[PDB]
């Protein structure tokens, strides 16, 4: 009934995507900081080539030219121990960061299997709200999803009751609680008001009336 | 009674001849701090100013009256003295020593003096315009940086930025702790171990430089190695509460 | 009662003062290493912000802090054990108080940053989440909250696990009594059995040994003459003092790198548990998780987060 | 032996026990043979004056870093230094739980957090306008009217693309 409006909201959000990319420098914060983390990881890896690490200098050729090999060997020994420790630190940090990246990669694979290749039922997994679908849009050293979700906006206060006793038999709703607009009572799902005429098709009898808390008397249409 | 004005963003020079492009390479060396007092001098009725870690000299000589300098530590006719002459568009430097009088000065009533020498060791000869000449001695090398910018203002320094490219290297190698100029508005500054965050453009020209320890935003920029600091809270550094003087306690007196 | 760490002690060790405090020789010798100390600080500040990110992803999943009306006509369910008590100066409910009582400085080099969300704010988020769970049901995390009676919440919440909704409307009295007796049994267990919160004393313990082992690394010889920088400076002539301080800086920086590496591994572990807790609130509190044996043995109805120190309790 | 000063960070040398800190009056009783105290982490906590048998604490001087709460240059240029976890006595000034905050005035009103500070304090430049520091209020304080038999089922919705 509102497919054109759905398209309108979809295209409006897509239009807002360009604004989010352009006006905001933190819209791609995660991917930007991941590329960064890598960038200064390699950068500091470079700078430890300049760090003395307790040696006389950071130039092996300078050390060898300055002093005799009996002590130069010890100098490059200390320098190279420092460089190896720096590389070990970088590789361990890389392993932990890649473990985080692997967790995010399995998370993205799960979101694509359940959410692109399906419709994920895990709340707050494919965005804030009832999720619809996703679109992978690759960015370097990462991926971008467009979580089309469903979010109710406008509410209205109604009256409820779990059961209905027309001929002394209780009547509970199959899906969607009982609601009333003030005069007549209706059935509607949780996430979108759409009334139904209370009939036996949407209700099932279970037990008597006095056992149900909150039940109200009501009239059931006879098809 | 010298007047004190704001130096604005003056006192930034290319520390070394290495060329850098579009990089915010920070550096720390003997620099003129931002927004520091400047001791304005004038010729009414010529002391010795401390060399300190470095010397900043600026002048506005439309008619080219300020052209000389006498540097040294003792000036007792035993130490060589820097002597700069700019005559006929020629830069002349010599370190000869001559005896001084009670009030040694150059004939300048309203519009030179040089006797014989004792020991000479180094010989070298090469408003509208504002000429800047920083003076410092690093690793025994005396360095001069120059920058002439055409402006139209005389009351005070402009609110802008300009670099100071170097001209010559002077390898005197002699420790210097005092100096004295020889003679119409010229300033004098002082260099301190500060730290900046330089900004080179595409062509390698310093378009702007910011101090590190000037204000909290300056420290944030110095830490981040950037000029545009976005929103948020940034951990810059630590702070200590130093002990007042000391506390030493021991048993005493005891019985008798 | 599932027990889950969420955040941890947001220690941000300042490496410079941790190693070299009022020591010119140590400062000049650590300056040679350069980027190590700065990178340790950067990694630790990343950890510090990331426990916060865990904390918002777990608790701050609610747009507006809701408040339960003083009248509580729940149809039988007694929530006074977990809904906050105004009597206490800090509005942490009775069971949360039991948690904090169950679980049991910052001056060596290891200044701990206070959490951005203080304990009162954590309790307020948990109260808002639980009030949304009662009043709004689950839609408060999937859009704006929707008023709905607690008994009508079972109209779908039994339906989640394939049990027909009529079970509540025919057995509500005994279901309420069973839930109240159960939660009283948790009360008694936390009162007497110390292994119920095993995972939270686990996380806070290994944090305690992490901090304590790090600070006693300061007392470790590491192959030097001693572990007192002031004594080394006072006694040794500088040619040997520099070498011994180099031994100390190597050893202590290796110890701190090991500490922060184990802390990064443990922070990835606590991130796994924090995303686990976020998923269990979103699916399980802010909804009804369908993952079998995810929110405890048996088909699962709902969960009630109960803030605990350096963790959460379902 | 000189003099002894309380509540002011200073060095100390008690019977050969050196160190730095601030000495504070304490109510911890000592056995006559027990001279100086200790903590769990093998860190000195309490020391008794040899001259007068008075129990004195030992406390860190200040520690804490120097944070700098600034809005982006796109909006403003003013700063707000937070001295992490120090009493506002050694170092306009609005003392916080997270530390001694400078350059922002406390706001008795509570708004949405923009630049988190610590222990619930948040800063912002908007209200001339200046940097502030208040107690954070997570969203508008709501109270959904929980009911015996009433519901609020949405009649409309939106479909965002996050
Ligand atoms: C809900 O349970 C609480 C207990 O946590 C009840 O409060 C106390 O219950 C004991 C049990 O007999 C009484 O002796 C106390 O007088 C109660 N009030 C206190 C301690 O302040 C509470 O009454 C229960 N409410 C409902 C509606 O069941
Ligand atoms: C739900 O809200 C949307 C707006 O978000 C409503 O769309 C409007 O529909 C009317 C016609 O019924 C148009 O005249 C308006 O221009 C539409 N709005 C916009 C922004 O274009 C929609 O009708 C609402 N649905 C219900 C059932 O109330
Ligand atoms: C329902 O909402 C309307 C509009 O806000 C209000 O006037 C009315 O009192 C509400 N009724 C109940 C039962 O809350
Ligand atoms: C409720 O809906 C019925 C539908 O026929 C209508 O007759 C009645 O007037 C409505 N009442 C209110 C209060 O909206
Ligand atoms: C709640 O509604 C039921 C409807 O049957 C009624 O019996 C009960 O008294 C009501 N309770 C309150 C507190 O309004
Ligand atoms: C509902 O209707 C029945 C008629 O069979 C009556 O006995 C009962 O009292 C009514 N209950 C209410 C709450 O109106
Ligand atoms: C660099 O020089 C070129 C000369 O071709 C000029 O076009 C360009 O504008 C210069 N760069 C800047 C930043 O002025
Ligand atoms: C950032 O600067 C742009 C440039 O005009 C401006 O449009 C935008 O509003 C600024 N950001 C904020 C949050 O005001
Ligand atoms: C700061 O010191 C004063 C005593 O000078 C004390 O009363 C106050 O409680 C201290 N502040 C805090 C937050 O403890």
């Amino acid at each position: 009934e509102n497919q054109k409006l759905i398209a309108n909201q979809f295209n409006s959000a897509i239009g807002k995507i360009q604004d989010s990319l352009s006006s905001t420098a933190s819209a791609l914060g995660k991917l930007q900081n991941v590329v960064n983390q890598n960038a200064q990881a390699l950068n500091t890896l470079v700078k430890q080539l300049s760090s003395n690490f307790g040696a006389i200098s950071s130039v092996l050729n300078d050390i060898l030219s300055r002093l005799d090999p009996p002590e130069a060997e010890v100098q490059i020994d200390r320098l190279i121990t420092g460089r190896l420790q720096s590389l070990q630190t970088y590789v361990t940090q890389q392993l932990i960061r890649a473990a985080e990246i692997r967790a995010s990669a399995n998370l993205a694979a799960t979101k694509m299997s359940e959410c692109v290749l399906g419709q994920s039922k895990r709340v707050d997994f494919c965005g804030k709200g009832y999720h619809l679908m996703s679109f992978p849009q690759s960015a370097p050293h990462g991926v971008v999803f467009l979580h089309v979700t469903y979010v109710p906006a406008q509410e209205k206060n109604f009256t409820t009751a779990p059961a209905i006793c027309h001929d002394g038999k209780a009547h509970f709703p199959r899906e969607g609680v009982f609601v009333s607009n003030g005069t007549h009572w209706f059935v509607t799902q949780r996430n979108f008001y759409e009334p139904q005429i209370i009939t036996t098709d949407n209700t099932f009898v279970s037990g008597n009336c006095d056992v149900v808390i909150g039940i109200v008397n009501n009239t059931v249409y006879d098809p | 009674p010298p007047a004190y004005t704001n130096s604005f963003t003056r006192g930034v020079y290319y520390p070394d001849k290495v060329f850098r492009s579009s990089v915010l390479h920070s550096t720390q060396d003997l620099f003129l701090p931002f927004f520091s007092n400047v001791t304005w001098f004038h010729a009414i009725h010529n002391p010795v100013l401390p060399f300190n870690d470095g010397v900043y000299f600026a002048s506005t000589e439309k008619s080219n009256i300020i052209r000389g300098w006498i540097f040294g530590t003792t000036l007792d006719s035993k130490t060589q003295s820097l002597l700069i002459v700019n005559n006929a568009t020629n830069v002349v430097i010599k370190v000869c020593e001559f005896q001084f009088c009670n009030d040694p000065f150059l004939d300048v009533y309203y519009h030179g003096v040089y006797s014989s020498a004792n020991n000479c060791t180094f010989e070298y000869v090469s408003f509208k315009n504002l000429r800047e000449f920083v003076f410092k001695n690093i690793d025994g090398y005396f360095k001069i940086y120059s920058k002439h910018t055409p402006i139209n203002l005389v009351r005070d320094l402009p609110q802008g930025f300009s670099a100071l490219e170097p001209l010559v290297d002077l390898p005197i190698g002699i420790n210097i702790t005092r100096f004295q100029t020889l003679l119409a508005a010229y300033y004098v500054g002082y260099l301190q171990p500060r730290t900046f965050l330089l900004k080179y453009n595409e062509n390698g020209t310093i378009t702007d430089a910011v101090d590190c320890a000037l204000d909290p935003l300056s420290e944030t920029k110095c830490t981040l190695k950037s000029f545009t600091v976005e929103k948020g809270i940034y951990q810059t550094s630590n702070f200590r509460v130093q002990p007042t003087e000391s506390i030493v306690r021991f048993p005493n007196i005891t019985n008798l | 009662t599932e027990i889950l760490p969420v955040s941890m002690t947001k220690t941000s060790v300042d490496c410079t003062m941790y190693i070299c405090g009022d020591s010119t020789e140590c400062s000049n010798l650590l300056l040679q290493y350069g980027s190590f100390c700065t990178q340790l600080n950067r990694a630790l500040t990343g950890i510090a912000v990331e426990q916060d990110k865990n904390t918002q992803e777990v608790f701050a999943q609610v747009k507006q802090i809701y408040k339960t009306p003083p009248i509580k006509d729940f149809g039988g369910f007694n929530f006074s054990q977990i809904l906050p008590d105004p009597s206490k100066p800090s509005k942490r409910s009775f069971i949360e108080d039991l948690l904090f009582n169950k679980v049991t400085q910052k001056f060596n080099g290891l200044t701990v940053l206070p959490p951005l969300l203080t304990d009162e704010m954590i309790a307020q988020y948990t109260s808002a989440l639980l009030a949304g769970t009662i009043t709004s049901g689950w839609t408060f995390g999937a859009g704006a909250a929707l008023q709905i009676p607690f008994a009508m919440q079972m109209a779908y919440r039994f339906n989640g696990i394939g049990v027909t909704q009529n079970v509540l409307y025919e057995n509500q009295k005994l279901i309420a009594n069973q839930f109240n007796s159960a939660i009283g049994k948790i009360q008694d267990s936390l009162s007497s059995t110390a292994s119920a919160l095993g995972k939270l004393q686990n996380v806070v313990n290994q944090n305690a040994q992490a901090l304590n082992t790090l600070v006693k690394q300061l007392s470790s010889n590491f192959g030097a003459i001693s572990s007192v920088l002031n004594d080394i400076l006072s006694r040794l002539d500088p040619p040997e003092a520099e070498v011994q301080i180099d031994r100390l800086i190597t050893g202590r920086l290796q110890s701190l790198q090991t500490y922060v590496t184990q802390q990064l591994i443990r922070a990835a572990e606590i991130r796994a548990s924090a995303n686990l807790a976020a998923t269990k609130m979103s699916e399980c509190v802010l909804g009804q998780s369908k993952r079998v044996d995810f929110c405890g043995k048996g088909y699962h109805l709902m969960s009630f987060p109960q803030s605990a120190p350096h963790g959460v309790v379902f | 032996s000189t003099n002894l000063v309380k509540n002011k960070c200073v060095n100390f040398n008690f019977n050969g026990l050196t160190g730095t800190g601030v000495l504070t009056e304490s109510n911890k009783k000592f056995l006559p043979f027990q001279q100086f105290g200790r903590d769990i982490a093998d860190t000195t906590d309490a020391v008794r004056d040899p001259q007068t048998l008075e129990i004195l604490d030992i406390t860190p001087c200040s520690f804490g870093g120097v944070s700098v709460i600034t809005p982006g240059t796109n909006t403003s240029n003013q700063v707000a230094v937070l001295y992490q976890g120090v009493n506002c006595t050694e170092v306009n000034v609005f003392q916080t739980r997270a530390g001694c905050l400078i350059g922002a005035e406390h706001v008795n009103n509570s708004y949405e957090c923009d630049i988190p500070i610590g222990a619930g304090i948040c800063a912002s430049y908007q209200t001339s306008q200046s940097i502030i520091a208040y107690t954070m209020s997570l969203g508008a304080e709501n109270s959904v009217a929980y009911s015996n038999n009433s519901i609020a089922i949405p009649t409309n919705f939106t479909i965002s693309v996050t």
